[PDB]
RNA sequence: GGGAGAAGGCACGCUGAUAUGUAGGUGAGGUCCCUCGCGGAUGGAGCUGAAAUCAGUCGAAGAUACCAGCUGGCUGCAACUGUUUAUUAAAAACACAGCACUGUGCAAACACGAAAGUGGACGUAUACGGUGUGACGCCUGCCCGGUGCCGGAAGGUUAAU
RNA sequence: UUAGCUAGUAGGUGGGGUAACGGCUCACCUAGGCGACGAUCCCUAGCUGGUCUGAGAGGAUGACCAGCCACACUGGAACUGAGACACGGUCCAGACUCCUACGGGAGGCAGCAGUGGGGAAUAUUGCACAAUGGGCGCAAGCCUGAUGCAGCCAUGCCGCGUGUAUGAAGAAGGCCUUCGGGUUGUAAAGUACUUUCAGCGGGGAGGAAGGGAGUAAAGUUAAUACCUUUGCUCAUUGACGUUACCCGCAGAAGAAGCACCGGCUAACUCCGUGCCAGCAGCCGCGGUAAUACGGAGGGUGCAAGCGUUAAUCGGAAUUACUGGGCGUAAAGCGCACGCAGGCGGUUUGUUAAGUCAGAUGUGAAAUCCCCGGGCUCAACCUGGGAACUGCAUCUGAUACUGGCAAGCUUGAGUCUCGUAGAGGGGGGUAGAAUUCCAGGUGUAGCGGUGAAAUGCGUAGAGAUCUGGAGGAAUACCGGUGGCGAAGGCGGCCCCCUGGACGAAGACUGACGCUCAGGUGCGAAAGCGUGGGGAGCAAACAGGAUUAGAUACCCUGGUAGUCCACGCCGUAAACGAUGUCGACUUGGAGGUUGUGCCCUUGAGGCGUGGCUUCCGGAGCUAACGCGUUAAGUCGACCGCCUGGGGAGUACGGCCGCAAGGUUAAAACUCAAAUGAAUUGACGGGGGCCCGCACAAGCGGUGGAGCAUGUGGUUUAAUUCGAUGCAA
RNA sequence: AAUACGUUCCCGGGCCUUGUACACACCGCCCGUCACACCAUGGGAGUGGGUUGCAAAAGAAGUAGGUAGCUUAACCUUCGGGAGGGCGCUUACCACUUUGUGAUUCAUGACUGGGGUGAAGUCGUAACAAGGUAACCGUAGGGGAACCUGCGGUUGGAUCA
C-alpha cells in the first residue's frame, strides 16, 4: 500500500510448486512397471484408458498413461517416463513414452511417428 | 492535519479549475509565491497578489482558454512521504515538452528548461499540464 | 508449590608459599572525655581461625574406620499427613478438608435420665445434629410403577366414650 | 510456527606469542557485549564480472571463460620451505583394497585418458613440445595429459548443397465430384545448360619467431685473448598436414525429413469405426455425415533438422517502488489511549547531513552497444570509443528536507459565562401490571388451537372484592429525537463525575496527526463464589399435525434472564465505509445556542455544533456515494493475491473450563464470485376476462342395450392415436 | 324455460410491481450423516535412523614447559671436564573412541478423528419465493443427518396500516 510498510514487509512472491514433483525437475525418468490396467475416466466422457503404476528409480511410485492403441509392456518392464498429465484421469500426471527401453511402438502408424517411436516404412 | 501546503495548494487550485472559479484564496508562504512566480510565467494563471501583514494571503485567478482550463492536470510528485531527488540529465518530461515539471534547486525554483540550460538539477515538486 | 537429592558428572590425604596463620569474631595496654564509671571516638599486643588457588609428595584405593539414598519407565487403587483388628490380616479398610440433603426459632432438634437435671450451649440458622460421597478439573443425564417422607381432608372404614 | 544469546564472553593493567595490530594467550580487576535496524538457532547455498528473459524497473541463475575462497579417502597435527599446516610431501587414528614366511608392510584419479556402478544422458587408455608460457640450467639442452592440436556426438550458432532455364500431349496413376469436372501440376517425362559440396590427381602459402657455425664494427683489458651487443653468408625447424586455398576429370549423380490442419494459430475433403477403439495445453470431441479418433488425398510451418518433455523470464498490472484494491468479488482491526517509529503550520539567521554542480582516484580483464578491420559472407576474432547506472575525497551552490538559536498565531490546549442531553457510578422513593398467600360472594366450567387433547375443575376451578408477600421493567411523553470512542443508555429524586457547543475577552506558542508491540473498555451467550427468583424461557415431561416430526403449535417446566465481586473476549461488534486537515454546485427539514430588527403568531435577516432525505459535477463493473463523498489530495496503521481443504491441525500464549488468539501443509477443481438485464416461478401483492365458480336446468357414475381402449386367450385378434389436445 | 346478489373461491388466461442461489427454466435447484472404492492427512501405546546441545571419561602422533637417568663432533678448557644438544620420562593442548540425559527431523505403527473424487445406492428436504417456522452472526444445550430451541444484534427479508 505504502512504501513505510513495504520497507518493513518486502512484497513476498507467490511461488508455486510444480505440477511434476516425481521428476525432480527431470524431462525423463526409467522406471520399473508395478500395475498396468485399465481405468475409466471421470463423467463427462466414459471409456477404458489404459494405466499403469510404475515404481520410478528415485523411489516415488506414480500412474502414467499409455499412448496409442496396443502395448506389449506388462510388469517388471523397463520403462521411460516424461511429464504431462491427463485431464480426463484423476490422479495421473506422466506419460509413458513409447520407444522406450522396452516399450514398443504403435503398429502400422503413418502419422506422428514420432510421438510413439514408430520406424519410417519403406 | 495539514502536512502538506504545496499538496494543499495544487488540490485548492484544481478544484477552482473543475468547478469554474474566477480565483481562489487560500493562506500563502515563501514557496507558495515561488510556485506562484512560475505558474504565472507560464501562462497557467493569470495573475496573484499577497494580501495581508500578519496572515498573508494568496488570491491566485485562474485563465480559462474557450470554456475549457488552460490547465489539464497537476499531479503532486515529490510527496513529504517520499522524496524524490532527480540529477540534471534525470530531470523529467510532462507530455514530451508540451507540460512542465517544477524544480525546487540551488538557484531558486525554476522548470525544467531553466535547469536543463543551467547545467543543474534539484528536488522536483509537482507536474503540471 | 512440585517431580528434584531427577538422571548423570569433577575435587576431597599430607606438606610448603599466598598469610613463618588471610578473611571474620573476641579483643588489653596508650590519648580527649564525662550528666565520672560496669562509659564512649582511635588503638589491634595477643590466642582462636574457616575457603580456595599454585607446586611438590606417598599408597592399587584420601566421604580410606563407624555412621552413611539403588536408580528410571509403564500402570490400578486411594487425593495426601494419619488410624485400624494388643497377640497370624496396616491394606484398596476408617477418618479427612470439600460437596449435597434433611430437621432444628431456643424451654430448639437429639441423647443420657421412671423424674429432677445435664450435654448440646453459658452457642442462636454464616449455629447444631443426622445421613450420603470424600483434595482438585468436566458433570450428577431419564423414571414416583413399588416402599419410605411431606402437603390435603372432598368421599369410605374406624378405637376408647 | 527460531526471542533471548554470550563468562575468554565486553573492556582495562601487566607478562607471553606472531613478520605485523589484536583475549591470539595467560594472571588479576571491572559486569559488561550483542538484540524487533532480527541477537541465538534450523534448512539451503561457493561469491563476483557475468548469462537468460524482460522496453524499463525487476525476476531467475553461477553452463564456458576470468578474479577470489575452500578442498585433495575422513579427521587431527607439525616440520622443511621467503612463500603450505602442502593433490602426485611427513606423522598418527578409522574404513576400504592388496602382498606375506604371520613377525610384519604398501595406496589414495573431486589431474589427463580410461575402468566398475548411478543416471535420461557427458568423449579416445590419440600426436607434439614446432609456437605461446612454466620449472631447471650462463648457454646448448631436458620436463611439461597446461598448452598447441587430432577423434566422436546435429549439443548450440553460422553458411552452402541436395540442380537451373525450358517443358500443356494440363501425360499416366491417385483425391474427391453434382460424373460434365477440378486437385496433384511445370509437378512429372523430354530438351538445353552449370559441377558449388562428396571423390580422384597435381600445385601450394601462413601459424617461424628463434638456435647453432663463421665474418666486419663497438664496449673491455696488457692485449689482436675470452665474453656481450650490433649487421652480414651458408646450414637450418611444424604434431597439426593427404593443411587453408587454387587448378584439370567426368557425370544431375551421392545427398530431405519432421510437426500440424475445430477456436486460440497458418492450413479441408473422403475412407474405417460408432462415448468402443482413441486425441488433448485450455475450451472439449467419438452414441453411423467426426474438417477434433486411425488412414488416404490435399494444404501450412520449419529445415538437417522437426516435435515432446524439464527449468527460467514475459504475457501475469496475477506481490503492482515504476504499476492494484479494501461498501457489496478477497480485503477497515469492535472501539479508544499510547511507547519506539513515520510525518509535520509560519519568519529570520546559522550549519551544510541528504539533495544539486565541477574535478580526482577507482569501478580488472572479459561481456553488451557504436564506429572500422580480418577470416571468400556469416558465426568467430579484433582496434578504438562509450558504458560499468556504484563508492571515497576535494572545491562550491542554499531553493527544499534535515540539525541549531531566536520569533508569530491561523494548528492545538486552557481560563471566564451560560445551554441541552436514556453519558457513567452509588443510594432512596411511587404507581400500572403479572404471580402466590389468607378471607368473602359465587356455580360447572376455565385454559388452549385451523380443530382437538395433555393441563386446571365439585377438595369449589375461572370471575369478582379486600388485605398481605416478593421479583423485573418503568404505559402516554417517544421522534430516521438526544448523549456516548464503541458496546450501550428511557419513571422520579439526591450525591460524585466525564464529555460536547456558543456570544466577547487575553496568553502558552507547534506543545500538532497517526501508530507495529503494550494497556484499557468492550452486546449477548458462558463459567466460579454468596444471594435472589414474579413473569419469560434452553435442556426436559405430556398433548397435537404428519408416513416419520428428537421441530414449528399447545400445557408445564430447570439452568439462565436479576444483584455483588470475579473469569472469556466472542457478534451481521454494520454505515460490511480505519483517525485528522483543507479544498468542490443546491433544495427540503430535525435538534441545540447566539446578534439585530416595531418579537402584534412557532415575525425575518445572519452565524455556529449534530443529524435525515433528495440531487448536480465528479467517481464506480453497476447498485449507488455525492460538503457527514464511495469527488481531487496529503500523514499514518491494518488487511487482501482463486474456490474448497480451514481460520482446520500442529506449534507458542491467554483462559478453571467452554474456547480465544498467531497460523499452515499435502490433495481436488475449472471455476468460485457481486451489480444489472430478459424470461420463468412464489403456499407475494394489485387489476381484469372466460359457464371457471355462485343462482339454475338436464344428464353421466345405477341395469341390460350400440361402440372404442387396456389386459386376458388364440395363429391372428392387422397398424397407428395413449393427459386436458387418446 | 329458469337464473346470473358479486368475484369471496376451484380452473385456464391477460398487464404492472416485487424476490430469486431456476434458465430443457420449481417435474427447477440442492444440502449432511450413513454404506463401498481410492487418495492425501492429524492423533496414536511404541519402533528404527540422521543431525545436534549439555556434563564427563579418553590420551595415537604432533607442539611448548620440567629433568632423580641415558649419552655426547663443532664452543670453552686449568685438559679432569664444563657449556650446550639428543634419547627416555613427565606435565599442558588436541584427534579416534566411550558414558549419561535432552532438542530437532525422517520413516514406520495396531487403532482412531477429520477432508477430497467417485459410478440411476439408502434416509430426509435445511438454504434459494413470505422455500411454506426468514434466513444469517456470536454463544449454550439437544438430536441419525441436514438442523431445532433460548439469549443479544443486521436486513445481505416478502406483503400491509
Ligand atoms: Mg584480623
Ligand atoms: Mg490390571
Ligand atoms: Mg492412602
Ligand atoms: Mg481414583
Ligand atoms: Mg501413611
Ligand atoms: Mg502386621
Ligand atoms: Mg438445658
Ligand atoms: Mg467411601
Ligand atoms: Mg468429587
Ligand atoms: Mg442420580
Ligand atoms: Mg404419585
Ligand atoms: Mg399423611
Ligand atoms: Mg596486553
Ligand atoms: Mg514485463
Ligand atoms: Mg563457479
Ligand atoms: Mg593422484
Ligand atoms: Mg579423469
Ligand atoms: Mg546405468
Ligand atoms: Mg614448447
Ligand atoms: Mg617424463
Ligand atoms: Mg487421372
Ligand atoms: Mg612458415
Ligand atoms: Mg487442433
Ligand atoms: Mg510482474
Ligand atoms: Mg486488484
Ligand atoms: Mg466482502
Ligand atoms: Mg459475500
Ligand atoms: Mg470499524
Ligand atoms: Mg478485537
Ligand atoms: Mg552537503
Ligand atoms: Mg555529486
Ligand atoms: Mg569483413
Ligand atoms: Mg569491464
Ligand atoms: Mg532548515
Ligand atoms: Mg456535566
Ligand atoms: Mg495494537
Ligand atoms: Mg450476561
Ligand atoms: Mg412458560
Ligand atoms: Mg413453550
Ligand atoms: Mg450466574
Ligand atoms: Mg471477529
Ligand atoms: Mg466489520
Ligand atoms: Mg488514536
Ligand atoms: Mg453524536
Ligand atoms: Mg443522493
Ligand atoms: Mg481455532
Ligand atoms: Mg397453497
Ligand atoms: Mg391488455
Ligand atoms: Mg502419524
Ligand atoms: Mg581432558
Ligand atoms: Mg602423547
Ligand atoms: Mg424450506
Ligand atoms: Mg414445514
Ligand atoms: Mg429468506
Ligand atoms: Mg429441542
Ligand atoms: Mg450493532
Amino acid at each position: 500500500a505504502t512504501v513505510n510498510q513495504l520497507v518493513r514487509k518486502p512484497r513476498a512472491r507467490k511461488v508455486a510448486k510444480s505440477n511434476v514433483p516425481a521428476l525432480e525437475a527431470c524431462p525423463q525418468k526409467r522406471g520399473v512397471c508395478t500395475r498396468v490396467y485399465t481405468t475409466t475416466p471421470k463423467k463427462p466422457n466414459s471409456a477404458l484408458r489404459k494405466v499403469c503404476r510404475v515404481r520410478l528409480t528415485n523411489g516415488f511410485e506414480v500412474t502414467s498413461y499409455i499412448g496409442g492403441e496396443g502395448h506389449n509392456l506388462q510388469e517388471h518392464s523397463v520403462i521411460l517416463i516424461r511429464g504431462g498429465r491427463v485431464k480426463d484421469l484423476p490422479g495421473v500426471r506422466y506419460h509413458t513414452v513409447r520407444g522406450a527401453l522396452d516399450c514398443s511402438g504403435v503398429k502400422d502408424r503413418k502419422q506422428a511417428r514420432s510421438k510413439y517411436g514408430v520406424k519410417r516404412p519403406k | 492535519s495539514m502536512q502538506d501546503p504545496i499538496a494543499d495548494m495544487l488540490t485548492r487550485i484544481r478544484n477552482g479549475q473543475a468547478a469554474n472559479k474566477a480565483a481562489v484564496t487560500m493562506p500563502s508562504s515563501k514557496l507558495k509565491v515561488a510556485i506562484a512566480n512560475v505558474l504565472k510565467e507560464e501562462g497557467f494563471i493569470e495573475d496573484f497578489k499577497v494580501e495581508g501583514d500578519t496572515k498573508p494571503e494568496l488570491e491566485l485567478t485562474l485563465k480559462y482558454f474557450q470554456g475549457k482550463a488552460v490547465v489539464e492536470s497537476i499531479q503532486r510528485v515529490s510527496r513529504p512521504g517520499l522524496r524524490i531527488y532527480k540529477r540534471k540529465d534525470e530531470l523529467p518530461k510532462v507530455m514530451a515538452g508540451l507540460g512542465i515539471a517544477v524544480v525546487s534547486t540551488s538557484k531558486g525554483v525554476m522548470t525544467d528548461r531553466a535547469a536543463r540550460q543551467a547545467g543543474l538539477g534539484g528536488e522536483i515538486i509537482c507536474y503540471v499540464a
